[PDB]
RNA sequence: CGCUCAUAGCGACGCUGCUUUUUGAUCCUUCGAUGUCGGCUCUUCUUAUCAUUGUGAAGCAGAAUUCACAAAGUGUUGGAUUGUUCACCCACUAACAAGGAACGUGAGCUGGGUUUAGACCGUCGUGAGACAGGUUAGUUUUACCCUACUGUUGUCAAUUGUU
RNA sequence: AUUAGCAGUUUCGGGGGCGUAAUGCUCUCAGCUGAUUCUCAAACUCUGAACAUUUUUGGUAAGCAGAACUGGCGAUGUGGGUUGAACCAAAUAUUGGGAUAAGACGUCUAACAUUCACUAAUAGAUACCACAAAAGGUGUUAGUUCAUUAAGACAGCAGGACGGUGGCCAUGGAAGUCGGUAUCCGCUAAGGAGUGUGUAACAACUCACCUGCCAAAUGGACUAGCCCUGAAAAUGGAUGA
């Protein structure tokens, strides 16, 4: 029916409301590629300070909040209908939230058909190919070319971004090698206010 | 480069259900035998494992 | 069992030895006659007896001999037999009496054997051509 | 049977002959146990009754009901302990089979045997089940709504003809329901022995309340 | 039964033509000329312009009404095909015999010398208007390539079938052509 | 049970069927007479497939074996002992699977037995005799009719006018 | 004829336990008694009605043997059930017309129209009567009941699947995952002291669990219709064709 099944939706809605009225400033950040052992120290630094509560898809259940507040839920910077996101609270350390929840990201190789952060490069030249992976290349339908000494198909530049799926080649290119394209964990879209936003802008730093 | 190949050959060969009242060789997801011998059924087993 | 032979088989050397046929042992053992009990490579029919040509291999029994060998079904083969069969050459050949000798279940004639061998026979097993005086 | 196929028993057929002094001749049955379980626990703890309905009317062998109440006995340890377990069964095989036998089974006569005096041998029982009767009565904990159900399954295969099978609405081995059980309960109408309850009357006991009430629920 | 369906429709690209006359289609793209014919009841299979063709039964069975959607994707895949072409990776692999594969587009044919020690040249003709060309990674490959998906697989599958042996344990050998890469297609 | 693992393969305690290749049950037909048994010979049919063909399972690595399906298209033996079907052995074989047709087949045979009269023995019986005990000797009649089948003429009495 | 616990005996018949020990005290345990409970009957009964079909005994059964009532057959055709001693309609002097009965009404074959589902089988198709079952089916048809869902369900695809900690047991080695017992807390939207693959054991992979994307229904356990499996036999082949 509704508010029931297993580990009740009933409850989260109580988190998702009635908590999102007892904090000062407010961070939107992305979780689409974090773990546990990654987002674990980002419930310390932040859970000291505030809180990380969201039940996910919960902004439709605080209509009743926006009648005095006026929240932006689909109005802001990401609609938020094509990527998870998870709110950051704060209330004592408004100003050194921003910079320590980047400062837990911990770098990794892609996965298959993840998400993705911001940049994903894509292995390429000497470093970024094996003389015994160019059978792989070879496999593939897409051009291989020798630039610098090396069979390889040529990329080292940003072909996606957040939202958009990574190839799957791609990703095994990238496990195999040792090669880390950019350091993720918790990344602010933008950054929050109580019926507002308080600014419209990409902070990773 | 090898496993994969393995892997391939056991994907059409091996994984397979195989039925019991048939012994049919069906697929990973299987429930039936469409088998108008075997009258269908819900005894489907996997095919099982290599050994020496 | 072997056979190995010859490629083929020849070439077939007609009926002679039925079964119950008694021949001569033809081989330096206690045998001096083979009785022969059946032929290997014998598909029935209904009332027809096995046959041994020439080189047919002939599970026998010593009717008459040394009691050693006596009363035991054992492998032999025929090495000569008097009714008459057509070769490639064109020519009919038969031989004064029907004869075996004695051998292993592969083949193999242990003794030296007497009196002509028969080319069909040499041809055949391999061992039985070594220990032939005359294949004539 | 082991002797016969039981087809040739399957249904009722001839009046009910039983074990007496006109027939003193006749085997022990092959169930003489009609017990599964704790039966020293009370009405009061196991308040879910599965039964087992033969859905025919049919001479259900001694042989038939013995081989089901040990697959019952054989689903009580993969699935729980024998402390949610409780059954009388509610079938016993009173009716005896005569089985008139011949010689010449191998060997061979002119009609020198025969049936010249037919009279059958006692050799077997079985029970006379209806429609509607109850083969095996299950009471349990309300936890096992599955378990004594499958158990149940697993005897239904062991007897001839289409076997229903039901979740009562009633604690077990009593007429009283659980809406009229409780009320009786919470009333302290209800009184118990061991394991049935007695149950206080009002037309019994007009100014005797001295030992019933005082043993109430 | 007899719901009444409503309808099911594919998109067109400007790139490809799709003509139908007595509920029988012909899709016409850059590629070439792919035609298939349907046979049911009540289908009316139409043009909404040159951007969507629509599948309809009016009164369906549940048997219908599933044909329906097959209809449906069967087209849909004549489109893709005529506009951007099927392309199956097809790997062979054996432990020990190096299977000798070998193209010949002439006769628009593969033949497989080795591939348990057999000395036949296991050989079959690939369906009309696909074609196989030797692809080389290591001497692994054979990569087909079409118009139409239903013939390519089932060239595809020919292949497959045949090159495996048939006489003791199945899960002991890996001998075999099989599909690796089905879901890619041509480059344009 | 199968080291593990109910169902690879088996499968208790139970239950449900089928078949008429067992023996009974019965007495419906036949007692103014349907020649009993086995064997030889010959044909056809059945599938509940032993082998061979194509397949699928397996505790299928290989070889070997077991389990199942489509399949009755083709095969499925020589012998010692016994009247024996049955039985048991030897040898071959790819296999030497099970069955039906008035328990296929006596104007087809044989007559070894059962199965008349002679006779011997054993046990029984006072005896005549008995024996579902053993032994030995003991007539196998008729097709030329009808159909069926094998072949052979001949009429398509317009073989389409005749040859 | 038979099942079960329970109460009061309980010291007793016997085992112990209880104060150093007792026909002294209480248990399981037998026996006695009481109130409940399961089932029970041709040869029990308080009570107690109204060849065929029905009643009915022997028999595993029979187209077996034997009874009761009624109606047939025999003694009897006719119409129907393809065919038929007994079934159904219905009784038989000789005819005509009429209208019916059972039973039929594609064609054989006298007789048709309209209309709603069901059957996807080589099925199925006139009771007696020429068969068929237990048990199976994500075949379809309808129905029952329960649960989930705009709090984002269901399906797919994607992300995560952590700390105490390799808990405590045991041991070449068992570190979530041969096996024994407890099975709690932190941080969370959420993550079993863990569902298998794996490893000397790990690692790695996988699942429960939670969530993104998409966007309206979805999941299940039963029920009974037809249909399929179950379903093998001998000349060629029988819904009569």
């Amino acid at each position: 029916m509704s508010g029931a099944g297993s580990k009740r939706k009933n409850v989260f809605i109580e988190k998702a409301t009635k908590l999102f009225t007892t904090y000062d400033k407010m961070i939107v950040a992305e979780a689409d590629f974090v773990g546990s052992s990654q987002l674990q120290k980002i419930r310390k630094s932040i859970r000291g300070i505030g809180a990380v509560l969201m039940g996910k898809k919960t902004m439709i259940r605080k209509v009743i909040r926006d009648l005095a507040d006026s929240k932006p839920e689909l109005d802001a910077l990401n609609t938020y209908l094509k990527q998870n996101t998870c709110i950051i609270f704060c209330k004592d350390n408004i100003a050194e939230v921003k910079r320590v929840i980047n400062t837990q990201r911990v770098g990794a190789p892609a996965k298959a058909g993840v998400f993705a952060p911001n940049d994903v490069i894509i292995p390429a030249g000497p470093t970024g190919m094996e003389p015994t992976q160019t059978s792989f290349l070879q496999d593939l339908k897409i051009a291989t070319k020798i630039n610098r000494g090396q069979i390889d198909i040529v990329n080292e530049v940003h072909i996606i971004k957040t939202g958009q799926k990574v190839g799957a080649s791609e990703a095994t290119l990238l496990q195999k090698l040792n090669i880390k394209p950019f350091t993720y964990g918790l990344e602010p879209k933008i950054i929050y206010d109580a019926g507002a936003c308080y600014s419209p802008s990409i902070s990773e730093e | 480069i090898e496993p994969s190949l393995v892997i391939l050959a056991r994907k059409y060969k091996c994984d397979k259900m195989i039925c019991r009242k048939c012994y049919a060789r069906l697929h990973p997801r299987a429930v039936n035998c469409r088998k108008k011998k075997c009258g269908h059924s819900n005894n489907l087993r996997p095919k099982k494992k290599l050994l020496k | 069992m072997s056979k190995a032979q010859a490629v083929g088989s020849n070439y077939r050397v007609s009926l002679g030895l039925p079964v119950g046929a008694v021949m001569n042992s033809a081989d330096n053992s206690g045998a001096k006659n083979l009785y022969v009990i059946a032929v290997k490579g014998i598909k029935g029919r209904l009332n027809r007896l096995p046959s041994a040509g020439v080189g047919d291999m002939v599970m026998a029994t010593v009717k008459k001999g040394k009691p050693e060998l006596r009363k035991k079904v054992c492998t032999g083969l025929v090495v000569r037999q008097r009714k008459h069969w057509k070769r490639k050459d064109g020519v009919y050949i038969y031989f004064e009496d029907n004869a075996g000798v004695m051998c292993n279940p592969k083949g193999e004639v242990k003794g030296n054997i007497l009196g002509p061998v028969a080319k069909e026979c040499s041809d055949l097993w391999p061992k039985v051509a070594t220990n032939a005086g005359t294949i004539v | 049977m082991g002797r016969r196929p039981a087809r040739c028993y399957r249904y009722c057929k001839n009046k009910p002959y039983i074990k007496s002094r006109y027939c003193r001749g006749v085997p022990d049955a092959k169930i003489r146990i009609f017990d599964l379980g704790r039966k020293k626990a009370s009405t009061d703890e196991f308040p879910l009754c599965v039964h087992l309905i033969s859905l025919e009317k049919e001479q259900l062998s001694s042989e038939a009901i013995e081989a089901g109440r040990i697959s019952c006995n054989k689903y009580i340890s993969k699935t729980g302990g024998k402390d949610s377990f409780h059954m009388r069964v509610r079938v016993h095989p009173w009716h005896v089979l005569r089985i008139n036998k011949m010689l010449s089974c191998a060997g061979a006569d002119r009609l020198q045997t025969g049936m010249r005096g037919a009279f059958g041998k006692p050799m077997g029982t079985v029970a006379r089940v209806n429609i509607g009767q109850i083969i095996f009565s299950i009471r349990t904990r309300d936890n096992m709504l599955a378990n004594v159900v499958e158990a149940l399954r697993r005897s239904s295969y062991k007897f001839p003809g289409r076997q229903k099978i039901v979740v009562s609405k009633k604690w077990g081995f009593t007429a009283y329901n659980r809406e009229a059980y409780q009320k009786l309960k919470a009333d302290g109408r209800l009184m118990n022995d061991g394991a049935n309850v007695k149950v206080i009357t009002n037309h019994g006991t007009l100014a005797q309340y001295a030992k019933d009430i005082a043993a109430a629920n | 039964m007899k719901v009444i369906n409503s309808s099911r429709k594919v998109q067109i690209p400007e790139n490809v033509t799709v003509d139908v006359k007595g509920r029988s289609v012909k899709v016409t793209g850059p590629r070439g000329t792919l035609s298939k014919s349907f046979d049911h009841a009540s289908v009316d299979i139409n043009l909404v312009g040159k951007k969507e063709l629509t599948v309809d039964l009016w009164f369906g069975n549940r048997k219908q009404i599933a044909c329906i959607k097959t209809i449906t994707s069967i087209i849909e895949n004549m489109i893709t095909g005529v506009t951007k072409g099927y392309e199956y990776k097809m790997r062979f692999v054996y432990a020990h015999f190096p299977i000798n594969v070998a193209v010949t587009d002439g006769g628009r044919v593969v033949e497989i010398r080795n591939f348990f020690g057999e000395k036949i040249v296991r050989r079959i003709e690939l369906l009309d208007g696909i074609t196989c060309y030797r692809n080389e990674k290591a001497k692994d490959e054979i990569v087909l390539t079409g118009n139409s998906l239903e013939l390519l697989s089932q060239s595809c599958a020919t292949i497959q079938l045949r090159s495996a042996i048939k006489y003791k344990d199945v899960r002991k050998f890996l001998d075999g052509i099989y599909v690796s890469e089905r879901n890619v297609l041509e480059s344009n």
